[PDB]
Parts: C-alpha cells; structure tokens; sequence
C-alpha cells in the first residue's frame, strides 16, 4: 500500500490511468509469464532478452491484462509494482536501514498477498544495498523467492544476465528465464500499428499504414545497433518529431521515414528525387569529371549503385564487390575516390585499408579485431569499427596483390554473407558497403592481356574468392590520345589549389602534348605523370 | 601477435554502512 | 532540480547571461528533433572536447526564451547537471542514490525539466559498479519511456568505451554529432562573442584579430579543438591588455600564442 | 561578515602579517592574466607540496593593497575559507560580488561545492593543487575544467631561493632575536636542494633558518652563520656534519681501490672535470662510460659513498633481460636526485633501451658498462689485496667465537690461483672446511687458527 508507493510505482494503477502504451502481440510471452507466476514454488519469471525488444513492455502488457481481467483468476486483482531499488538504497547511510526498508516491503507483500513485485534490471539486485558489512538484497529475497511466497518478475539483458545472475548461481535458481525474443518484422508492423495512436497524439501527425510497414522493414534491413521492437519506433518518432519541428496535418509516409533513416546511418534509402534520379542515370557520365577513358568500370560501378538505389540489390550481399585489375596508374584508386565523391562529396570518405602493410597473418588483426585474452581486444579492428559507424561506405582494399594469402579469406565471409564478426564479439554489416579490391598487374613469340591477368588473379587469389566477387574489371591501359584529356584535369583542380592571381595556366596551347609525353611510359602509370605536371608548370610558377 | 592482455582486476571500491553514535 | 547541483540555463538565458551562439543552428534543430520524441527523447551530444556542446545547449536554452520551441519544448526549464557533483561526497551507502532520487523526484513534481548532464562516461559506474546501483541503472527506466529528458555530452571515445560497450544504453541515448567547426564558422562564433569580450575586458577587438585566431590556433596548437582554442586567444589578449593598462589586434593575440607554445620569439 | 568563518588575506597584507616573497612575479602575473578573463577566470595554481602556491596569493593580496594590479582586481578581498552554512557563506560572497576565495585543497571539492560556484559566479576562486591532483580530480571533472586554468608553479632554483630567504630575513631576525648572515642563507639553500628530497626548495630552505634561529635562541638559554646550517641540518637529516665540498673528489675516493688502481685514478679526474669548472648543469654531472676489470659494480660503490649518498645511492639497473619494457630508473631518481646510476649491461643492442637512454635529471652520475697457432685485468698481487678483504668477513665473525683467522701468505697465494669466484672458493675452502672443524672443536674459542695450505 503506502509502503510500496514510496519505494516503487504501481503498474496496475498506471494501466488504469492509461499511462502504459498498448502491447500488441506478446500474447504467448505474457502467457508464459502468467504460467510462471501461477507456480507454487519459484513463481518468479525473468524476461531475458536483447536490449530493447520490449522486456519491460511485456510487464506493461501484464499490468493492463490485470485491469482488463485477461489474466487467470490466480492473478486477478494483482498489484504489479516496479520495485525501485534505488529508492531502497536511498537514505540508507547507516547499518540496517536498507535491510529495514526491504523487510518493510516484504512485510507489506505478505500482508496483502496480491503483489507481483516487478524488479526491472534484476542484475542490479546482486549488490543492492551491499556495503562493508551489509546484507545484499539478493540474500534477503532468496528465502522468499525459493518458497514461492514472493511473486517477482525480473527483466534483464542477456549480456547483463551472464555478468550478474549467472555469476550468482544461487539466484539464477530462484528465477525462470522467460526468453523475450527479438520479434519478426511482421510482428513489429503489428506493434507499430498498435502504437499508431500514441504517436499520432504526441507528434500531432497522421502516420499511414505504409509508413509502419516501411519503418519495420527499413530498420531491420538498415540499422544494426539496436533490436526490432524499438529501432522501428525510433524511425516513427524522428519522423513525427521532425514534423513538430519544421511546422513549429502532414502525413508521415515512406518518404518521411526514409529521410530520417538517411540522416541516421548515412545510408541513402530515399524514395528517389527526380534530380537524384537523373544524376544516377548519368552517374557514368558524372564520374567522367574525375577519371576518363575507362568506359567499362565506370559503367560497371554505375550499374551496381543504380542496382542499390533501385532496391534490387541482394539484401544479404554487399552493394557491390569489385576487383580493380589492370596495370598501375590507370585510375584504380582515382575511381574509388571518384566513387566516394559521388556518394559523399569527399574523396577521403572511403576507408582505405592498405593491404601492402599486411604480408603475413601474424599482424592481420587490424581488420577483424583481436581474440579474447590478447591485446587489442577492447579496440578490436580498424575495418569493422569504421564500417559499423558508416554502414554505407565505399571501402578500398588498396594493393591486395602485396597482401597475405590468408587475409582475404577473413574477407571471404564479407563478400557472400555481408557480415564480419570482430574479435570483440560483434557482427558488423557490410551489406551496404561497396567493397573494392585494387590490384596492380606480350612476352614471347605470337602473331598479332585480358586472359593472362585472369589467370594471374587465379594464381594470386583462390578461385573461391573470385567466385564471390560480383564484378572483376580488368582496366584498359591509357591511350596517348586520352593523356591529352588527362592533363586537362590537372590544370583545372590541381591548379585550383593555386591562388587566382598566382597563376594563369589554362593557356590552350599545343605544349600540353609535350606535357602529355613527359612523365609517362608504357610501364609507368599516370602517377609518374601527375607529379611532372605539379613540379614543372604549377609549383614553380607559384613561388615568385 | 600472442601478446596477452593481462586483465588486472582492481579490488572493490565499495560503499560502507554505518554504526551511529546515539545522542539526544 | 535544485540549484545546488546545477543551474537553470533557461533562467540564465532569460536574464541574458549565456553566451550568444552564432552558428550551430542546425545542431540545435537536431537536439530539438530528438527532444520532441515521445520515447527515448535523450540527445547525447557527441563531439570533441570544447567544440561547443554546451554552446549548443546554451543556444537551446535561449531558444526556449526566444520561442523557437516545437510546442513540446515550450516553457521547459533546462537545469544543467554535473553528474560528478552528485558523486562527490559519497563514501557511505545511499549518498549518491539519495541525491539522485531527490533530483529525479524534483522532475516528476515540477514537470518541465530538461537535464543537461555532461560526462556520460561517468554515468556508467557512477556508483560502485553496474551490479551495484549506479546512475546508469536509476535513469534507465525513465529514459526509455520519455518521462525524463536528458541531453548528453560525450567525446566520441567515451561514447565508444562506455555507452557502445554498455548493452541497453545505446538505445536510450540518441546520438547527435556536434562536429568540429571550420575556420569560417569559428570566425562567425567570434563575431557573435565579441560584444561580450569587448564589454568584459573593456577593450576593442579588431576584425583582424579573429581571422588570425582562427588560423594560428589550427596552425600551431594540436592537443585541443578550435571553437575553444580560438576563443581563448581573444580572451587572454583582452586580459593581458587589461593587465598592462586599449585595442586588441593580430599583434595583441600574437604574443598570447607565444606564451604557451615553445616559441622564444 | 565573513571574518568568523574564514579570514582575509588583504587585511593581513596591509598590516604586515603576511611575509613577502621577493621573486615569483611571473606567477603572480599569470594569476592576474587568468582572473581577468571572461571565462576560465579561476587559477588552479598547480604546484608541488612546498614550492609556494599560497605564497602567490599572499603576494597577490599584497599586490591589491599596493596597486600593481588590474583595475578588474582593484579594491578586492582575498578570503581563505554543513550544507546550510556553506550556502550561507557563499551567499555572502554573491551578494557583494567583489571578493575572491582561496582554497588550498581544491581537489577535495570534487573528491559538493563545485557546481555551487557556477550560479554564484553568475564570486571568484583561486585554487591550489599538486600536478598529481590536477590530473586525478580537476581534469576528470569536465564541468570543472571549463572554469579553471592550469597555472604552473615550478620548483625554484637555488639562486632564486636565496632571494626568498633574503626577504624572509627580517621575519626571523625579529622572531628569534637572532642576527642571521648572508652566507648562512646561501648555504641554507644550496644544501636544501642538496640533502632534502621529501620536500621542495621554497620550504626546504625556510625550514633550515627557522630551525637555526630556534636552535640559537634555545642553547643560549647570537648569530646564525655558515656553520649553523649543517648542524641544524645535521640532526634534522640524521647525517653527521661534514657538509665544505673541497672542489669535488680526492684520494679518499682512491683509498678503497677494490682492484685496478689506474682505473680508480682515471675515474677520479673524470668527475673533477665535470663537477666544477666545466659541464653546465643542464647536462647531468658525471656522464661517463666504463670499458669492459673486476666486474665494475664494486668500483661504483666507492663512487656513491664518496660523493652523493651512501652505497644505497648507487643503483644497479640490469638491462640483460629488462629490454622489453617502456623504467625503474625514472622512479628511483624521482625519489632521490644526485643519484649515482649504474647500468650493468649496455651490450644488449636494441632500439627500445636506445630511446630510454638518450633523453636522460640535472645532477645524476650516469655510467654505462684461441684458435690460432699462437704463443704471442687485475695482476697477481692485485688479487691478494682482494683476498684479505673477502676473508675479513670470515675473521670478523670468528672474533665473536674468540678466534682470529690468520692466513699465511702462501695460502693466500694458492687461494688466488683457484679463485668473481674468489668469493666462492673462500666459502668452499676457508669456511666449510673450518666450520666442520669448529663443530668437531678441533679449533675453537681461545685459539688463533692458522690456515696454512702447502702444495701452493
Ligand atoms: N509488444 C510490444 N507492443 C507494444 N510496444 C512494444 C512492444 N515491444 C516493445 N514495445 C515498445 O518498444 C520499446 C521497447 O522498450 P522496453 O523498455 O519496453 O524494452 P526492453 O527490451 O525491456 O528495454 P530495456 O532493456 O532498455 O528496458 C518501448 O517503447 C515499448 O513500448
Ligand atoms: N581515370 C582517371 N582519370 C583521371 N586521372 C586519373 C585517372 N586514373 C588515374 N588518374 C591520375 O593518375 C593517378 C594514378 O593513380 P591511381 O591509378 O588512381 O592509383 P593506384 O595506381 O594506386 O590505383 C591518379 O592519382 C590521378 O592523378
Ligand atoms: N556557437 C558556438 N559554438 C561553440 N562554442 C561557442 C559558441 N558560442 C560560444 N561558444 C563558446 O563555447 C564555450 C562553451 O564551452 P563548449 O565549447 O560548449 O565546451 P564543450 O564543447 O567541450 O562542451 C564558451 O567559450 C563559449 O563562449
Ligand atoms: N616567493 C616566496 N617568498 C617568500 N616566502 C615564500 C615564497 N615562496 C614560498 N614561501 C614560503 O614558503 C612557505 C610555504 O608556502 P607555500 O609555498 O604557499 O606552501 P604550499 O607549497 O604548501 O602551498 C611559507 O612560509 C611561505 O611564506
């Protein structure tokens, strides 16, 4: 009664007042709770579950099942209290104040007998009121919970069920683990449709049925740090909270949640703008403003991104897995920097894992983390920890030919399944990344490659890695005609690093054909060529 | 590579309850 | 929330004691977008130390007075809260928890509180441990129901080490990335603050001082961020002018930079 | 009124109850730089336990009543200070706005009174920590660091400390009725940096002339001079009085020639050129390299006894298997400067102990130590001068057994032939064969044992 009201909140009285949101679904889970609560001994369930799957929502479904009377008669007219363990530790400076407050709770529960004492965060019970010489609240409740003279629901994260309830193996016996699972997407749509009126009333927006269908499928496909019955409400809220913001009714639609999810992970999931659609159809031409003369790769990386933006990509494979073969200097990294520029506006927005820094496996732990017990376990992996922050991210495995024979086998799981578990124990998704594998690659008597370079990738890579690469693109060597076009790119933006009184270099002369000649060989690339443009016409016309 | 991490668990810094000296 | 463990930033913004916030108008909208949510309305401000994360909230506390609210943030007082000040003075049981349950009792009774807690790496382990009762166990039931609006502030590493490693704390604080400002954005910060620094030091800060303070601070100082290492240069130069006494220019902020870094002349 | 909880520093400054400090003007100026700011207007005064941090603010309080001060700190008061009276005194600071509190234990306010300062600033605060306590408590609280500025107070030099003692001269000529001289205070500072390592200069030297004036006014129931501060330092460190430093070294060093005599004379000139005359103290004194003799550890034991410390001030650092670490040289010289540092191995060639040994600390001695058809180190007589040392430990224990171990010169000659293993062959031959004869009582008390060993 009055003792329980000052140490906790009545959830049954909160369900009479309508303060608990509707719990649509979870009928078989609340039935499992009421099954455990109707036992004679050890009538104590624990809603173990992933964080955010609605563990405390199942009990809110129970508190409004008592008010509706949908409980069995053994649980009819029960008063379900969220026991605030901080309220019991509060004002317990002296010895025996906490143990007095906990026995005063239990004396009221034995008196009334209609109390189900929901202890949210049951891992906090081990060590609750534990001082130098005190009795923790576990050891006071253990005779109560074992005899079934105290009905108590727990709610614990599965991570927090190992560390504090399985490290107290006596207390684990007193409870029953009711596995509250991560629901399916169709169950989450019914959760969202049942919560339609609560978020219509607070955000003052109508939320359509397709928006509920989107925010369950969009969250499951494109968000991995949370769980379904929460990361779907999360997209419904910041939809409607933006409409309270920008209007200071407007319906929440598929476009209103996809623009939230685009501002959430950085993954463009939009119902596409016509201006965005035009630059995707001419993506192969708008990547011709940084690289020229490929015409097979710049088309085939444009096919993979349009396949992603039209939603026709395999939702368990990456957005595009490529090998950029060919001779050196033909625009391999310069296409990946162009591909990152189209998708982000930043050339350093890609994740360049230099595979030349790896040659063995005994340093290969910076891309999938260190295993437990070994150093580098709490900051495990530099590839994974940058991809779970940018799930849409072109990553660039530059110079894979200088790497180990058993480091791309770690990435062999990334190409098909789109995942990679780091050493920490956490699965990161590569399903939305664009994987790039840059590789630097006739002899004798023949009547007059593409064939030998496939054989030399078959020598270097296993044919099981090439099996999982979506597009293998051998690059064509730069013709002397298009080196005329290549030097025109340097006199514009690398001469745009220059200040526009310190230069006048767009001359339109015929001496650029001499600049096209100096710095290029049939064995060299255009890098020994981009250096000669800087140090001969740009950087020495600037120091005066 | 096979350099072990050495958990190095601290002793428990915990609270203390009190016997109090009675006064009028 | 008492004025013992923090202060009312909206009552300070009504009296005009907070810094004028020029820039960060897009970040304040993202904080209002997270604060206007029915559940999980808890924006953690992820940014490098001293990029203006309080200056987001000081500008947000002004926007309560200026009326830029989404009508769910209307007439909401915003008490800042030092989470470590509740920790300070706790050697015995129920010292931290009583002072934390008091300040949460004064939110349910008052009913318009938006806590700004800084140092959310202190939140995990504010008490003895996680199995013990800490502030990362008391706040969490009210941070999932939207009955408690707390604005956070981590770095990015503190967010990775203490919140992303904490199960069931990632889902309760929603990330708002306060970025590192550019050099022109930093000058516009200094153009708005100059009515405070010229009226406090009783000097005149020229326009040439601020274009140098946004350039020389990036050029010479790398252990600390811009929207603070540039504010500091025109702060100490006004104090050095008050001490030597008046006009601050790119020569008056000059020797202030030479005081710290190992530059003989 | 606030005089009944704390006390002024400005009312004490005009009356003259605060002693002046002659130096420390860059540090008082840095405080006036920090407080005159709009934000972060609170100096923290990072110092060390003794260097003078309260000495800055009691000199700052003198700067208020004089006027070498900003006009934003002109006519201000410096106070130096449960919840009901703490809010009561900070309300009296707010309702004026013209007074500033000083806290010597600022790290104990976040270890509240911390965020009470922020609406009362809307008060100023001058703090005082150590550099350890600034890292533990002030830097950890991020809502504290936005209002406090790290103001460094370092250890003063010896010539700076003499200026401080010069200012604190009339205070002790008045208190103890003593007449102190300039020489005394020069020696009271150059021996305070020298022999005292649990404290720091500003205090180490003021503690000497305070106790010297206390010693003079005690035993007369006259004048503190150079010879007072040594005997006042004598009992107060437990070291007997021998602290004139005749130039640097002498032959007393080369008395205990535990081996090679030309080595001892070579080390003797090697520090007399680097202690006085040359070798600026920004590079440490000593700083020489051994060559690959005896074993060279016993030679450095005589070095530590003669110049700085006892044999305990010699530190043997091995790097034979300690070459994978980041270190004990940093910690042991931190406790004791003027340390005679010995590195027993240098031939272990790595790049980690390369880095630890370049950057090395102003005054510490640093030391680094058959198939042909062919017919073509201590000598023979120089082993014999170590044989009688290594049996003096055996005869020194038989004197309690009323015995005197007398070795013939021929037995010492053969013992040189069989014996680093000279220690062990004395335990095998001179000790073990004698000890079973002591248990058999073939030799015993009332007998002077003579171990002759023929076939030498
Ligand atoms: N079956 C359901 N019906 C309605 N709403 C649900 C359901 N499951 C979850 N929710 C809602 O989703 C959110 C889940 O948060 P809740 O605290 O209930 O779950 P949890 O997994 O116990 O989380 P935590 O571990 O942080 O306490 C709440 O807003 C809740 O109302
Ligand atoms: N397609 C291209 N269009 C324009 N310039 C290019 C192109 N490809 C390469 N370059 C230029 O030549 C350089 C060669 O480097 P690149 O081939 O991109 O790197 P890598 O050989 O490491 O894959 C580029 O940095 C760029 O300056
Ligand atoms: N628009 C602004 N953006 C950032 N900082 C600002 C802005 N306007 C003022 N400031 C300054 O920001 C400081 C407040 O601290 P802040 O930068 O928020 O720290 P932190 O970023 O570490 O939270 C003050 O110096 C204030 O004057
Ligand atoms: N510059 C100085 N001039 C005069 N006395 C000084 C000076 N520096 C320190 N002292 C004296 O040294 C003693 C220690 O004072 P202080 O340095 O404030 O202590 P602490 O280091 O514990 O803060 C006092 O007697 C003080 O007067």
């Amino acid at each position: 009664s009055l003792v329980l009201d000052q140490f906790g909140r009545n959830l049954t009285a909160a369900a009479m007042e309508g303060k608990l949101d509707p719990v649509i679904g979870r009928e078989k889970e609340i039935e499992r709770v009421m099954q455990v609560l109707s036992r004679r001994t050890k009538n104590n369930p624990v809603l173990i579950g992933e964080p955010g799957v609605g563990k405390t929502a199942v009990v809110e479904g129970l508190a409004q099942a008592i008010v509706h009377g949908e409980v069995p008669e053994t649980l009819k007219d029960k008063q379900l209290y969220t026991l605030d363990l901080g309220s019991l530790v509060a004002g317990s400076r002296y010895r025996g104040d906490f143990e007095e407050r906990l026995k005063k709770v239990l004396k009221e529960i034995n008196t009334r007998g209609d109390i189900i004492l929901f202890i949210d965060a049951l891992h906090t019970l081990v060590g609750a009121g534990a001082a130098e010489g005190a009795i923790d609240a576990a050891s006071i409740l253990k005779p109560k919970l074992a005899r079934g003279e105290l009905q108590t629901i727990g709610a614990t994260t599965l991570d927090e069920y190992r560390k504090y309830i399985e490290k107290d193996a006596a207390l684990e016996r007193r409870f029953q683990p009711v596995q509250v699972g991560e629901p399916t997407v169709e169950h989450t749509i019914e959760i969202l449709k049942g919560l339609r009126d609560r978020y219509e009333a607070h955000h003052r927006v109508s939320i359509t049925d397709a928006a509920m269908v989107a925010a369950a499928t969009l969250a499951d496909r494109y968000i991995n740090d949370r769980f379904l019955p929460d990361k779907a409400i999360d997209l419904i809220d910041e939809a409607g909270a933006r409409m309270r913001i920008r209007r200071m009714v407007a319906e929440v639609d598929d476009e209103q949640i996809a623009e939230v999810l685009g501002n959430w992970t950085g993954i463009p999931v939009f119902k596409l703008t016509e201006a965005e659609t035009t630059r995707l159809l001419r993506m192969e031409e708008e990547l011709h403003k940084r690289i020229i003369g490929q015409e097979d790769a710049v088309k085939a990386v444009s096919k993979a991104i349009r396949r992603t933006r039209a939603g026709l990509k395999d939702p368990k494979r990456p957005s595009g897995s490529f090998i950029f073969a060919g001779p050196s200097g033909v625009g391999k990294t310069e296409l990946s920097k162009a591909l990152a520029n189209f998708l982000f506006g930043d050339d350093d927005a890609l994740i360049q894992i230099d595979m030349g820094e790896f040659h063995d496996r005994f340093t290969a732990s910076r891309l999938f983390g260190a295993p437990p017990g070994y150093v580098g376990y709490e900051e495990g992996g530099q590839l994974t920890e940058k991809v779970r922050r940018k799930p849409f991210s072109v990553v660039l495995f530059d110079a894979i030919e200088k790497a180990h024979q058993e480091i791309y086998n770690s990435l062999l799981q990334v190409l098909e399944d789109g995942r990679l578990t780091d050493g920490q124990g956490r699965t990161v998704d590569f399903k939305n990344t664009v994987l790039i594998f840059t590789s630097n690659l006739g002899l004798g008597f023949s009547k007059g490659m593409k064939q030998k370079v496939n054989d030399e990738l078959k020598k270097h890579f296993r044919p099981e890695f090439l099996n999982r690469i979506d597009d293998i693109i051998v690059f064509h060597q730069l013709t002397r005609e298009e080196i005329i076009r290549m030097v025109d790119l340097m006199i514009s933006r690398v001469a745009g690093q220059l200040k526009s009184k310190d230069m006048a270099l767009v001359l339109t002369d015929a001496a650029k054909a001499l600049l096209a000649k100096r710095g290029f060989d049939p064995v060299l690339g255009a890098r020994p060529l981009r250096r000669t443009i800087q140090r001969e016409i740009e950087d020495q016309l600037s120091e005066k | 590579m096979k350099v072990l991490i050495l958990a190095c668990l601290v002793a428990l810094a915990l609270a203390r309850e009190l016997e109090e000296l009675n006064v009028p």
